[PDB]
């Protein structure tokens, strides 16, 4: 149908620019238009810049004049948006989206229906590298309550994400898999936790830490440490 | 219809030229769309897709003309190109590159049409000689290897041992000069070659000029016209991204009315559309005006009239 | 620049009855802007068109109204499905301004958080790292201050703070408070609180631990 | 024979410019253009614009579009460039040299072979002022050593 | 915008035998990019023009090839007047970028470091500043990494130091390890180490000196 498919999740440190590909098919183009529209995480959205496929209309957005170009390459349906001098602040989802070209034959459209899926773009100069599990979690074991909470700790990845599978993903309730949060040293944190009883202490639970932009894996025996 | 039959050949080739870019010619205006915007009317297009120039290495320069093997040979592989897709009826579309392939692309159509036409439309007459150069470019002399008049005056230029002069003095028309050598205005004057320079523009008007030319070339018999268009020649307000830009050139809406008027003859058998050069503009804005002139420049000699243009069934319905 | 103004910030309606909406511009967008239903990590998915109208595949229940300054958009038959974070957009003045979000949340009886907290593990102290979390689990509403305190005197600018979105089931809430520490910094204190309110709690819940306790 | 003779080394603090003057003898002017490179010391080599002497094409790089002026003065075949909010990333030597005009008259060039000398532009906002010479050599002196190392 | 890469970032061949460069393209330049001599502290020098044809006063020995990705750079004849920089530069695409930098080195059998340290003058005492610098003289090759101690416990952010060029006669360098520290802080401590590390040294060579020792 009316589609936009993307392409592709890409980090860049600041340097060379992460022009996205969004490839329009079903329907005609050159006959509407595709504008830009970015998306901090927990933030609203900013729309940056819009191309009319009829005649390559540029008409750009403030604080970026300048940094974003924006093409089309409407052979096959696709448009493209680069950067320039990029910058942290820049960790976007940069979406794509039809105007409507505003010529003289394009239909009416002012309303953003094909919506491509995102882009996942983090503007980091971090290295990728693996991640560093430093858990504690009894097991349960007590230090009074019944409901043993546990968890691990996903310390020092990059890029995002991890795959977090408690007991090769077989426990799956009281799976809180938190989002991630980046460090100020650049790299990311995450964890997860799982809670069960204080009636269960042959229950092995090994949250199984997977890296996949590192290739690293990392399966976490935990136990408890000695009482009385 | 009998135009607007297109076989549109690339020619991705820029060894003419010193300004390395070029080569971005039909991939460019190809991802403007020329095959789609062509399609709606009724045009045939048929893509013969962009030749494989192979790189020879050892391109031992002539005395001032450089890259000698790799233009005779990249005009060769296009004016054999050019026979095919004129064997099948069609009109030989061709877009590069640089002037350094009309060569080619004039030659394979005078395979086929030995009694055609060039309207040379160019800020430039390109019509240096290997001897009368200053540049050595190839893209200043396509137009001396072709002319019959010229034998014996141009050297054996290695490379291009296959060219045969194929239009006489009397069947060429520039429209648009501006930027013409001594050495070019002295053979321009001595050949007694029909040019429409910018002077004779501003002063007849591009009404009367397209009126003369089509007279000079059309009024005795009606024969194959091949318009050989530069994107150089239309004025750098217009297209700053090409090679060699000249200020005070033709205007886009006088580009649109020679183009018009070439087709509302309906005897265009070859369109060439060079020197387009999408990495020298200062801005992407600036290659979009270049590239939207030069599409729109070929659409208007296939058919779009800028009064509009209707198929012939009843819209009233 | 029109700034597009969005009344209810956040939205807490259990499924059932009307969710009537705000987006008030700073002009007379006059009927040409937009509605989204942007979900979680998906594509916003465009609601209404021009102020009405119910774009092409919408089920029954999304109407609006506007023309030109203040809209609504009315949810009239709930649909438990629909908890997403909602977007107005005017279109029709340039540069495109969206709205803030509408974050319609799930309303349920307000749960308690299970204060629970974890020393960093010696695996991380054989690396020079102390990262201690204070895990808050099953939780509604969102808000809960945590305070971490070296013995007792606050702590600043280690904290790192983990949300979840609103779960399917129970309809609460799960946050970390990761505090990173050194191994130095460490080392030198026992007693490493977790001091968090929320609005069940009456009192503010301290969850603590000793160094080298367990 | 062909030259560029610059002019001069010449410190700014952050303020005013460092027009250079870049004086062409030997060769044809408004034949060729003359382009300039910047080279920071430790460091490789930026090119940072070229004027054609035929017509006056400014031609600019990117980071600085906006900072650089470049103009000739036909007459006397010099060439300028000029700089606008001067910075200390911009201590460098600026060399200008010849990739010629890209008109239609204009012969065959490339390749930058008239090179200029180079011109010392460090910029900064420090003061001018005497050195202090704080050394100590044995005179030699021991401390076990045969061979004395010593140095200001 | 095409970046130019360099294979050999350095190199070091004696007076003798063939020493072929490199220098990639990002994109197909197509036997259009350039050569260059430039001298520590001189004009870059033009020594091939487009790929080839050896320009204008060039001796004998500097043929190149290309056509069109990456290209190569033939000294067959290597002349020890030829130790420079060379820089390759694309010209037919803007903006004209160049290569990276081909230090062609001398190449003789390992030089050991004098290691030598030398206190502040009492002079620079009565100005209230404390210039302590560890002269390395005649090694090769240039790698040495010199760690500062306050007493035993390293120092950082006052370390400068100062590489020659390759000399003439030994083909050997020399290196100043400038340490300044305050008038407060020199007097706080005695030991002040010059731990040096060469390919020739097996051990850490480290050099110090008590505050007032001599």
């Amino acid at each position: 149908q009316v589609q936009l498919v993307q392409s592709g999740a890409e980090v860049k440190k600041p340097g060379a620019s992460v022009k996205v590909s969004c490839k329009a098919s079903g329907y005609t183009f050159t006959n509407y238009g595709i504008s830009w529209v970015r998306q901090a995480p927990g933030q609203g959205l900013e729309w940056m810049g819009w191309i009319s496929a009829y005649n390559g209309n540029t008409n750009y957005a403030q604080k970026l004049q300048g940094r974003v170009t924006m093409t089309t390459d409407t052979s096959t349906s696709t448009a493209y948006m680069e950067l320039r001098s990029l910058r942290s602040d820049d960790t976007a989802v940069y979406y794509c989206a039809r105007e409507g070209a505003y010529g003289y034959r394009s239909p009416y459209h002012n309303w953003f229906d094909p919506w491509g899926q995102g882009t996942l773009v983090t503007v980091s100069s971090a290295k990728t590298t693996a991640p560093s599990v430093y858990p504690l979690a009894p097991v349960c074991g007590d230090t009074t309550g019944s409901s043993v909470t546990l968890g691990c700790l996903v310390k020092g990845y990059f890029p995002e994400p991890v795959t977090l599978t408690w007991n090769s993903g077989s426990l799956s309730s009281g799976v809180h898999t938190f989002p991630a949060v980046l460090q100020s040293d650049l790299y990311t944190l995450s964890s997860s936790v799982t809670v069960t009883s204080s009636t269960w202490p042959s229950q092995s639970i090994t949250c199984n830490v997977a890296h996949p932009a590192s290739s690293t894996k990392v399966d976490k025996k935990i136990e408890p440490r000695g009482p009385t | 219809a009998k135009s607007r039959t297109i076989g549109i050949i690339g020619a991705p080739f820029s060894k003419g030229q010193p300004r390395g870019g070029v080569e971005e010619g039909p991939t460019v205006l190809r991802k403007a769309g020329l095959l789609e915007k062509l399609k709606e009317q009724e045009c045939d297009v048929k893509d013969y897709g962009d030749l494989p120039f192979a790189d020879i290495p050892n391109d031992s320069p002539f005395q001032i003309v450089k890259n000698p093997r790799s233009v005779g040979k990249a005009s060769e592989q296009l004016a054999g190109k050019v026979a095919e897709v004129k064997k099948n009826g069609r009109i030989s579309l061709v877009l590069g590159g640089d002037h350094s392939l009309a060569i080619g692309s004039i030659s394979g159509h005078a395979r086929v049409h030995p009694d055609l036409g060039v309207i040379w439309v160019d800020a430039h007459t390109d019509i240096n000689t290997p001897l009368t150069t200053t540049s050595g470019n190839l893209h200043g002399q396509p137009v001396s290897f072709l002319l019959k008049e010229l034998k014996g005056k141009i050297p054996d230029v290695p490379g291009f041992s296959w060219v045969t002069p194929c239009i006489s003095a009397k069947d060429i028309v520039y429209i648009g000069l501006r930027d013409v050598d001594p050495g070019e205005h002295y053979i321009l004057k001595t050949l007694g070659i029909k040019y429409f320079s910018m002077t004779e523009v501003d002063r007849l008007g591009i009404g009367k000029v397209m009126e003369e030319t089509l007279s000079y070339l059309l009024g005795r018999k009606k024969r194959p016209i091949h318009l050989s268009f530069d994107v150089d020649g239309l004025d750098p307000s217009f297209t700053p991204a090409t090679g060699t830009p000249v200020v005070g050139g033709l205007t886009y809406r006088e580009g649109l009315y020679i183009t018009e008027e070439i087709y509302k003859t309906g005897l265009l058998s070859g369109l060439d559309i060079m020197e387009v050069n999408p990495s020298l503009g200062k801005t992407p804005e600036e290659v979009t005006r270049t590239v939207n002139t030069a599409v729109a420049i070929t659409l208007a000699c296939f058919g779009l009239a800028r009064e509009g243009n209707h198929k012939p069934i009843d819209y009233l319905n | 620049e029109i700034v597009m103004t969005q009344s209810p910030a956040t939205l807490s309606l259990s499924p059932g009855e009307r969710a009537t909406l705000s987006c008030r511009a700073s002009q007379s967008v006059s009927s040409y802007l937009a509605w989204y239903q942007q979900k979680p990590g998906q594509a916003p998915r465009l609601l209404i068109y021009d102020a009405s109208n119910r774009a092409t595949g919408i089920p029954a229940r999304f109407s609006g109204s506007g023309s030109g300054t203040d809209f609504t958009l009315t949810i009239s038959s709930l649909e438990p499905e629909d908890f997403a974070v909602y977007y107005c957009q005017q279109h029709s003045l340039l540069p495109r301004t969206f709205g803030g979000g509408t974050k319609v949340e799930i309303k349920r009886a307000d749960a308690a958080p299970t204060v629970s907290i974890f020393p960093p593990s010696s695996e991380q102290l054989t690396s020079g790292g102390a990262s201690v979390v204070c895990f808050l689990n099953n939780f509604y509403p969102k808000d809960i201050n945590v305070k971490w305190k070296i013995d007792g005197s606050e702590r600043q600018n280690g904290v790192l703070n983990s949300w979840t979105d609103q779960d399917s089931k129970d309809s609460t809430y799960s946050m970390s408070s990761t505090l990173t520490l050194t191994k130095d910094e460490y080392e030198r204190h026992n007693s490493y609180t977790c001091e968090a309110t929320h609005k069940t709690s009456t009192s503010p819940i301290v969850k603590s631990f000793n160094r080298n306790e367990c």
